[PDB]
């Protein structure tokens, strides 16, 4: 699965030769940007339960029929609102886990992987997705270079949606 | 498939569906902390790759003679050449393991389907496991020698990159 | 080979490759259908010639 | 569409001219007995001799000729077809048994004229033989 | 493109034979339901401009925040609303083409293809059009044999948008 | 690839006989009810992908750990792999309720699938659980008359049961 | 195996996709010749003994030599003559075969699948079985569009000889 | 790969109109000729190889220096190859009887006949005279008043001789 | 096309080698076979109008009905019989012409390449031909080791008739 | 592994078809130069002795430093000119194999196969074994035709060291 670690590693064995140092270069890289990484895998994490709900209750205001319409696809009962945090809080997941990993593989592979297929049979539009990951990119409060970096693999989530 | 230290302590935090703790990101903290010395371990044995190996056969061969004396299966010269070109492999997929740091990465190439052709072939099994330690007497000696280098503690690279040939031993063996 | 006619010519100029086992005569034209010619492109471009004329057929 | 599940690969010891060239396609794909009389395509014929279609696009039509899918295709399962498939264009017998397992649902979806289209556009498989080159044994 | 009729040359093309009697028993069979395909097709072109108005009218139904968020996709203005008949009406122009073809040939290359891509760019949520479709086979009015003619190709558009 | 057709040829011409008279009498009502047969197909087709989510509204919801943290459904390609072939099992039985006879189905659906099932890890009998609720609504919609004239297709009805039943057979 | 039930299958198998109406058109097709199908097996069954000593020596007419040169490949000895009718009658079974498949499958797989390589090795001249076949095209006493149907695949095991 | 039902789509999609109702009209017609079309079709394909040679013989009495030592039907896999695609004529031609427009035609046996035909050094002109002798016995065979029932198939016969004429034109 | 020479070729070439001495050795066999080959084309050549009409009017004595019977495939009347020394005589042409190649090429290219497909469309029977080359083995009457080099061609050519 | 008999098998296998005269005769070929190829087998074989002791000490000549300089793969001490003997002991060997064989395939399979692998790893320059070579091929009192089959073998194995 897709990391720079793994990167060097792929590129090299489909050649059959050592690992050069243009293979090195990748793995260095990772190091000092590995230690700005896990400054936003933090950040993150401490304020999971606060972002969670920040978001849930943030798509409820920009579409209020989810909350109204009766349908199994909707949020109208309880059932889909406990749906509704399943669902964002499985994104915060795995956006805290490329983060740690350096690499949109786990993002790559747990998440948008078949995403189309999804959201077409059980009708659920991915613009309410979309609408969440917006407000946690904007109320994570992380600052520095750190903001950078989980600033990137939420705004991947968001291309791969449209 | 291939894995990490970074990848791995992913992919089981996945099956458990949870957050990764902060006690798992201190671990890794000190993987990218511990990272540096990865990197020179494998550049020096890559820089020794080409050395290593005819250095083992210089006893690969030596202590069991008959291999390459007539009618041993490193007896021709193809078949010479043979052994010399998954020799090298070894020490082309334990590289990738020292380098992602975990060896799920050698047990595909090295560890899978190894000990099945080396039965169907007729090549000694064991004969193999006898040189790949002498690599390792070979590998550990280069990687731990330090020239021109700071030194710091490498036990836990070293022990754990003897750990590599001992899995590329066991099941060829 | 491609389940509707829709076929255009390509011309390549040089290919580099493994010269003579892989690619033992560059400048040759390869005639792919409609469905497969994006993948084609990509695959002369990954050998490195370059394209001339792309006619149809 | 998805992307195939990722299977190990087990470690592998491989890892009148033109009248000639004919029956060497034919031979490998169809074992000298299904040529017969019936099996054998005047179009494909012609088109090698006339030379506007291609080696790698002349087995693509044998793969995905009827004759071959009623002898093989229909008779054998999915996954034995899968395993069958590869001996002849790959010329290789899979290394892995989960491998030639996780092929076998897409050649369903697809259908057997689905599968044989993915292996042309294949890495390994165009690099290995080459568009000129018939397919042969590794 | 898809046709039983084409359907019967590639067939027989690909094998390099001659039509066999297995290939020329579908033309035979085709025409006894072009009978009564034909008269689906006068049936959807001299109700055309009621059911085009009948549609974009009920999806307005259904969905009223498409009518006031303020949005390029939303038909919110004049504009959407002008668009809005023409993608509905475009609708059964194809099924229309569909009928008289015989096949979901027409259907195939015009409608479907690549509907997942485009409808995930512009964020057009595929639960509009399968609402307007609905609309449509209940309200053609539509009788016989005819009625379950146009029945099957409407209701084909609908699981290849969901 | 067998029918009704052609599997009353195969054993035919395994015993090197010509066809009796009762079995081209057998086969004067395989084409008088040809007709129905065709209706029941067409009906199921056009409701594919109606059946396969509803059966996923109970698929999951009875068994809730698989698409939890954990099980084999849980995340998205995982999730998108049993719908990816949730309709296979619909895209065979449709074509062996076409063809008439089961043989089409045995050969490419059923052959290989329980092996698979204990090679990738998934639980085998969680497939037939939801099968059953594949026929379950199959049956209800084929039997089901909206603006179609009154016939009687109950014998269609019961064996197109029994495809879903030798689908839920050799998985489980 | 070739059927217009089978060929609407494998067809819209190699796609990947369901049972369209261009492969139900045409199993629609089918069953209207197939009830005029089933009445030329009739009329080849209950007058086949009379249909194969009627060719088998119409054969012995046309081609004097066959019963007087003494050869293997020769129907001039009795056990020629017992292979005469075994032959003979293997193809009114093949016939009424493909006349209740519909198809020329059963045709294609039993009878003129490799016809070429085995005429070569037996020296059995293939102008000796199309000489029983225009026999038995003409004398079957069959009447109206079932006439028609026989006619085909009789002719068409002409053309697959020759 | 077009028809008649689909070709009078296909203009009708470039100027992006509803179809007209003579034009459906038209294709009404098309469907009431229908049954026509595969009587004709049917007796074409059974006696095709029984045109070939006829046709042959002719195409070789008459340019007799072709088989003749150094024409270009001498030996004999040339003229096994003046065998295997005078059919190919005759295979798409009812094709394009089948489809009832000649756009099926013209991909194959139109396209680049006339360009393989210079190169190889064969003649060109030489297959067209015997194209004609074909047509001479296709339509003689087609238009025979034997069985079925006597109907006008005069518009047929017209239109099937024009679709040798087109194979005769992109040869010669 | 086929030869001892050409043969060292092909297989040198196709391995992208030098020659070898192992296709120098093969080279060196034929010269020196062909020397008593030679022999067999002489033999043949000065009494070819003797072996022509000694085998065509050997024919018509065991088939005495292709004489007979009136159509074109058969030689009844005297054009039938002016393509029969035609094609008998084209056999010893190229039963000459294997001669002095050495190899079967020019008998595998001119003659028997695709003879199947010609025999049964114009329904030659390939039994007539093989009992003139019985009569041309057994009176050419040539003697020594070119009496059986001869022969090995023209039972060559039996068995590619049968 | 190549031989003329045997390259007569794997070009006739490969096509499918029975051995023709053409693959016949390359094996006739080989009886004639094989009666003068194992004259040269006991030319090479009555005087081994003297030729590899003749070779080895006539390197030693042209590169007087291989004795001298002290390394593992230098032949230095006494080690080394024990595997002296051996190597130029095993060319004779492979030389004698050749003669009797036929062809080049057991010089191409024992001795020449991945030669380039061995020479660069273990550093033995190719230019020594080249010296020995041609003391041997000037030294071995072979004289007539069979002079000429040992010096071909010989030189086949000088082109492949360079
Ligand atoms: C470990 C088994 C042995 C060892 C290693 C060691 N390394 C360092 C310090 C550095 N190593 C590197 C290497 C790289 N930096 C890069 O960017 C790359 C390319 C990917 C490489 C190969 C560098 C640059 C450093 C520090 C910075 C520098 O050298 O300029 C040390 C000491 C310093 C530290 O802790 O990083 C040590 C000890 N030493 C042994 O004795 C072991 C046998
Ligand atoms: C591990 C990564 C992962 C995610 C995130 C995931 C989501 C996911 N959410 C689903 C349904 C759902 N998703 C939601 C969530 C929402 N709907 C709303 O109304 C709100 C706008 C929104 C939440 C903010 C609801 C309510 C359902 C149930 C809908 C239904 O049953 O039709 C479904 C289909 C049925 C299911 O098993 O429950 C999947 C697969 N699956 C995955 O494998
Ligand atoms: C048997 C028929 C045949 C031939 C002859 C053949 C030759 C041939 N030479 C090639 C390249 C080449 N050939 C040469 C040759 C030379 N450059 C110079 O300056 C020298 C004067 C000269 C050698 C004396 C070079 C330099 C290249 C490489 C060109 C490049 O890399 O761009 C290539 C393609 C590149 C490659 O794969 O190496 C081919 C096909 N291929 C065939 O199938
Ligand atoms: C990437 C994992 C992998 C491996 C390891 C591999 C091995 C492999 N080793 C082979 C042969 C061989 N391997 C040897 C090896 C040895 N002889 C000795 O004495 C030593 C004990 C030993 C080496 C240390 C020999 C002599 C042959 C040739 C045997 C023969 O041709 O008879 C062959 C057949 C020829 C070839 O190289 O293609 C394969 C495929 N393939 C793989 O894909
Ligand atoms: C010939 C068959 C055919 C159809 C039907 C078709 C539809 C189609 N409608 C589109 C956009 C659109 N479609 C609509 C229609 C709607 N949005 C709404 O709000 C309403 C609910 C609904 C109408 C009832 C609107 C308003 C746009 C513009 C959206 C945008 O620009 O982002 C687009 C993307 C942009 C474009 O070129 O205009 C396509 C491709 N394309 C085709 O080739
Ligand atoms: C044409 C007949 C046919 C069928 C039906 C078939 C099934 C099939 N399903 C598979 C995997 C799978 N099957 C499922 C399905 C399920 N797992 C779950 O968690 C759910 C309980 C259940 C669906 C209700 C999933 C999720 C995978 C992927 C598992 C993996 O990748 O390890 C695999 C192995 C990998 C593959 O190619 O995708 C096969 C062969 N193959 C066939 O040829
Ligand atoms: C391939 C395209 C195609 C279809 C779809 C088709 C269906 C079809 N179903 C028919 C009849 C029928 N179909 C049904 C079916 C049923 N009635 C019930 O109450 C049951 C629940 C159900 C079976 C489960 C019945 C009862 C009839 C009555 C007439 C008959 O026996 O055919 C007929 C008779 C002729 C007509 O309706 O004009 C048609 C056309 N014909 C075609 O050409
Ligand atoms: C199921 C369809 C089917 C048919 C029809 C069939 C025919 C067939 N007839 C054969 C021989 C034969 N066929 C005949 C028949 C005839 N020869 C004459 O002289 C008469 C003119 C003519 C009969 C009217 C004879 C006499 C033999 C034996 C010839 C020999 O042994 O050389 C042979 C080769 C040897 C054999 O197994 O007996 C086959 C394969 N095989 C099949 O699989
Ligand atoms: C007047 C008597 C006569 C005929 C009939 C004739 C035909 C003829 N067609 C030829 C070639 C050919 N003919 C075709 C035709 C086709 N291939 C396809 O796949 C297409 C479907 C089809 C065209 C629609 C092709 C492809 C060739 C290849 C060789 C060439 O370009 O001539 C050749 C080349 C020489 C040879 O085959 O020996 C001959 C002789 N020559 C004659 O003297
Ligand atoms: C000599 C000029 C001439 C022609 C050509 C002719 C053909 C002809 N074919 C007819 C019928 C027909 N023709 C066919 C033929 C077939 N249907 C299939 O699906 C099969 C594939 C194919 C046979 C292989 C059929 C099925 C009918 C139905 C009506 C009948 O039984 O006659 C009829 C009935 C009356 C009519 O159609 O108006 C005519 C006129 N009549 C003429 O006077
Ligand atoms: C260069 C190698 C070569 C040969 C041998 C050859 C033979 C050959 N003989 C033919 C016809 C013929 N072959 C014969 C010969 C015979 N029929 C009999 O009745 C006798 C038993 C027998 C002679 C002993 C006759 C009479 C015809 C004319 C038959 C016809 O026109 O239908 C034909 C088809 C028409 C033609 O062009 O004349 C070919 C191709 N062609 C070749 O290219
Ligand atoms: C059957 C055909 C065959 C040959 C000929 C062959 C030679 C061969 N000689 C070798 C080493 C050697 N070869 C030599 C020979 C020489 N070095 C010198 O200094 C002298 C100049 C020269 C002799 C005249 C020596 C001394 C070694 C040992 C070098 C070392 O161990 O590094 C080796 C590598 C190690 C080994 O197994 O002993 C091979 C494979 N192998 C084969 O399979």
């Amino acid at each position: 699965v897709k990391t720079p670690i793994t990167e060097a590693i792929a590129a090299a064995d489909t050649q059959g030769r050592f690992l050069g140092n243009t293979e090195l270069q990748s793995a260095r890289g990772r190091y000092e940007r590995a230690a700005a990484s896990l400054e936003a895998a933090r950040g993150l994490t401490s304020n999971a339960q606060r972002l969670i709900d920040g978001a849930t209750q943030a798509v409820y205001q920009k579409f209020p029929y989810t909350t109204q319409t009766p349908g199994p696809q909707f949020a109208a009962d309880s059932r889909g609102k406990s749906k509704c945090a399943r669902d964002v809080g499985h994104y915060l997941r795995i956006i805290t886990y490329s983060l740690v990993a350096g690499g949109t593989g786990p993002l790559d592979e747990y998440l948008i992987a078949g995403l189309a297929e999804i959201n077409s049979t059980f009708d659920l539009s991915p613009s309410w997705y979309v609408e969440a990951l917006k407000h946690i990119k904007a109320n994570h409060g992380l600052s520095g270079q750190a903001a950078n970096e989980a600033n990137t693999y939420i705004d991947y989530a968001i291309n791969a949606l449209s | 498939m291939t894995l990490d230290v970074f990848t791995k302590v992913v992919s089981q935090a996945d099956s458990r569906g949870e957050f990764l703790s902060n006690e798992q990101l201190d671990a890794l903290a000190n993987v990218v902390k511990e990272g540096n010395k990865r990197l020179d371990v494998v550049n020096r044995i890559t820089s020794n790759a080409s050395a290593i190996v005819t250095n083992a056969a210089r006893a690969l061969f030596e202590e069991q003679p008959q291999l390459i004396a007539p009618g041993g299966n490193a007896y021709t010269n193809r078949r010479m050449a043979a052994c010399l070109r998954d020799m090298e492999i070894i020490l082309r997929y334990v590289t990738y393991a020292i380098l992602a740091g975990d060896a799920s990465v050698l047990d595909d190439r090295c560890l899978n389907g190894l000990r099945e052709t080396y039965q169907a072939l007729g090549t000694p099994g064991s004969s193999v496991a006898v040189g790949v330690q002498k690599m390792k007497d070979a590998a550990v000696g280069i990687a731990n020698d330090p020239n021109g280098i700071t030194k710091g503690d490498c036990s836990q690279l070293i022990s754990e990159v003897a750990s590599y040939f001992d899995r590329a031993a066991a099941a060829v063996g | 080979v491609g389940e509707g006619d829709r076929v255009y010519r390509l011309e390549v100029t040089g290919i580099r490759s493994p010269g003579y086992p892989s690619v033992r005569r560059s400048s040759t034209v390869f005639i792919v259908p409609y469905e497969r010619l994006s993948d084609k492109i990509q695959q002369v471009h990954k050998q490195g010639g370059k394209i001339v004329s792309v006619t149809s057929a | 569409s998805i992307p195939l599940l990722e299977y190990a690969p087990s470690s592998q010891n491989q890892r009148a001219d033109v009248d000639a060239i004919i029956w060497a396609g034919y031979r490998q794909i169809f074992s000298e007995h299904l040529i017969i009389k019936s099996n054998r395509q005047s179009f494909l014929e012609s088109q090698l001799r006339n030379r506007a279609i291609n080696v790698r696009d002349f087995i693509r039509g044998l793969g995905k000729s009827e004759v071959y899918r009623t002898q093989v295709a229909d008779l054998n399962s999915n996954y034995r077809l899968v395993d069958i498939t590869l001996k002849r264009f790959l010329g290789r017998a899979a290394y892995n048994q989960d491998e030639e397992i996780a092929w076998s649902i897409v050649i369903g979806s697809q259908g057997l004229h689905g599968f044989i289209d993915a292996l042309l556009d294949s890495d390994e498989y165009r690099e290995n033989f080459g568009d000129d080159i018939v397919p042969y044994q590794r």
